[PDB]
């Protein structure tokens, strides 16, 4: 009974779907009637949310957020909220190292439910951020019996980097551990985000450095001077991401975020994966497949700025074609997709080189939902003055298809040039190509 | 029941589909037809396949009357001006 417990500092607060925002019923380790005035369903699942790090000592405004989606997704389960916000508000480092005693908490408290009420752990899902991730690794690591699902939402990096399993998340902590790498920017160790993968599934949404929306681009960046510093930092936005793409998940079950496994993010910026074969790829929150895999995979996606987060990601490949040749470096471009149900226009691109007689392959991502491919409009961009006068001289290849293959739908299509050769000439009129065939990838 | 269906890519008007494939199951026989104005003036083509999803449409893309047909028959895949 209660006398086994009062050494446990963390409060478990027992959110409903009405009360949000509030700790207003808690779970008392060792007193079962406490789970009873809380109204626990013992029928249904649980979602322990595990906060992280703060200078204030506050719940963010997240908290209720997070709660508010898992309710909105699953309105039968009970969402419990972790208070550990007293060890959470001390010098980082400290924190850090209450890590191991919040976990150790979390633990007594599953393992107290169990032995208690014999409730399943199988039906446990532990969402932790930042610090809150390791604990709720540790958490996991310290049960009875493994707990169902762990959710990582952009683990902390600073003295974890480099942490053995059994001191930070890793995949031996639940039966499915996802995790959600978001702002990783920074050398080893020194990314406020975990650089390494800790999970079955590690998510690096828009290559996980930093997210669209939160950054002050390099050009913007540039200009300020020595006014500007790292506000995305300060303002925790690109970390705090990971929360959004998380309920975004859970507010739009019909239409998921897919990842993509990737050997690096380099390559997926260049479209070379987008493939749904053998599980190279996978939902992105709460919809995941559970597929725990030999070793750790890493998976890219991009995103919008905001919710809905979901983008289309199609792989461009041109052959440039030519009679002389012509090598040139850090060209523009312009491509216009022309589907079924919309179309995005003057999506732009650039290539590091473009070469005659050699095949480019590049990734094209937009918001819009075009349907079903029917034409591709593609320019190549100059800034002179003068590129209007047919009197100029300007660079040109003939291109006759162009080969596009869709991430979600996993369909290959042929775009074909409407005469003989479409004619791509710098700072001219489009090259106009029209579909000449289809291909399902299943 | 096994189709066979023209494979053919970006053809001008005036030539006949040469090229037949036998489709791989629960796939239709397909023709896209665009017709619009281009620098060697008007011109009309056509495309023809095996394709697994098929819908009928005809929107007009850009200034391009883009047609898409469907059929379910062996070679039965022709432009309307060569059946
Ligand atoms: N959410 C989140 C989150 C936050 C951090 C973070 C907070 C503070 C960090 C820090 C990291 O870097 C490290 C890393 C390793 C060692 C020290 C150190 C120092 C400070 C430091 O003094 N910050 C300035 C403010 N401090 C407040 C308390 O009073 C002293 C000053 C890391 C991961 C996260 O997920
Ligand atoms: N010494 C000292 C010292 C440190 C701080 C301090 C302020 C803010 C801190 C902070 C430290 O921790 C760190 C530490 C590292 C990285 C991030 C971070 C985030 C925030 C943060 O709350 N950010 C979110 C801000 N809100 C965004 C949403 O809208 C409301 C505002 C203040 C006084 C001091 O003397
Ligand atoms: C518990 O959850 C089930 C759904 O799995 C629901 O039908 C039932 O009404 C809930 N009971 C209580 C006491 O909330
Ligand atoms: C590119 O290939 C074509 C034949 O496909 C050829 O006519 C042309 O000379 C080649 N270009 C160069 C620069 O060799
Ligand atoms: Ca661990």
């Amino acid at each position: 009974q209660r006398r086994d417990f009062i050494d446990i500092e963390s409060k478990f607060a027992l959110r409903t779907p009405e009360d949000t925002a509030e700790d207003t019923c808690h779970l008392i380790p060792g007193v079962a009637e406490s789970v009873a005035t809380c109204h626990f369903n013992h029928s249904s699942k649980t979602f322990m949310v595990i906060h992280g790090w703060t200078v204030t000592g506050m719940y963010e405004s997240w908290v209720p957020k997070l709660v508010a989606a898992l309710y909105k997704r699953e309105p039968d389960s009970n969402v419990i909220v972790v208070d550990w916000l007293s060890r959470a508000q001390e010098h980082y480092p400290v924190s850090a190292g209450y890590t191991k005693l919040v976990g150790q908490d979390v633990a007594r408290f599953i393992n107290w439910m169990e032995e208690e009420f014999n409730y399943p752990l199988d039906n446990v899902h532990l969402l932790g951020y930042s610090l809150g991730a390791h604990a709720a690794g540790i958490a996991g690591s310290l049960t009875n019996k493994k707990v169902n699902r762990i959710t990582g939402l952009d683990p902390a990096g600073p003295n974890f980097e480099y942490a053995e399993a059994p001191s930070r998340l890793s995949p031996d902590d639940a039966d499915f551990v996802d995790v959600l790498h978001t702002f990783t920017r920074g050398s080893p160790g020194r990314s406020i985000g975990i650089q390494k993968p800790v999970g079955h599934v590690d998510i690096y949404p828009n290559g996980g450095t930093f997210q669209p929306g939160c950054n002050i681009g390099e050009a913007i960046r540039v200009i300020a001077e020595r006014g500007l510093g790292d506000v995305d930092q300060l303002v925790k936005c690109s970390h705090e991401r990971s929360i959004h793409l998380f309920i975004d998940s859970l507010l739009n079950e019909e239409n998921p975020s897919k990842a993509y496994r990737c050997s690096s993010k380099e390559a997926f910026e260049k479209g070379l994966c987008l493939s749904c074969r053998k599980n190279r790829c996978n939902n992105l929150g709460y919809e995941i497949n559970k597929v725990r895999a030999k070793r750790s995979s890493k998976m890219y996606l991009k995103t919008r700025s905001q919710m809905p987060y979901k983008v289309f990601h199609y792989q461009v490949k041109i052959h440039f074609s030519g009679t002389e040749s012509e090598t040139h470096t850090n060209q523009a471009f312009e491509i216009s997709l022309y589907g079924t149900v919309a179309e995005s226009e003057n999506i732009p691109f650039t290539l590091p080189e473009v070469s005659t007689n050699k095949t480019y392959s590049f990734l094209i991502y937009t918001e819009v939902d075009i349907g079903e491919l029917l034409m591709l409009k593609l320019k190549w961009k100059s800034d002179s003055y003068f590129s209007w006068s047919d009197w100029w001289s300007s660079p040109g290849f003939a291109i006759q298809k162009i080969r596009v293959k869709a991430g979600e739908t996993q369909k290959k299509v042929i775009f074909c040039s409407r005469e003989k050769v479409s004619h791509l000439q710098k700072g001219k009129a489009p090259a106009v190509f029209v579909k000449c065939h289809d291909k399902s990838l299943n | 029941v096994l189709l066979r269906c023209y494979t053919c890519k970006s053809l001008p008007r005036d030539e006949r589909c040469d090229l037949t494939q036998d489709c791989s199951h629960g796939q239709t026989c397909t023709t896209l037809i665009a017709h619009g104005n281009t620098e060697s003036g008007l011109l009309t083509t056509h495309s023809t396949w095996c394709t697994d999803s098929c819908q009928p449409i005809t929107k007009t893309v850009e200034g391009t009357q883009v047609t898409m047909t469907c059929c379910q028959s062996s070679l039965c895949n022709v432009p309307p001006w060569q059946s």
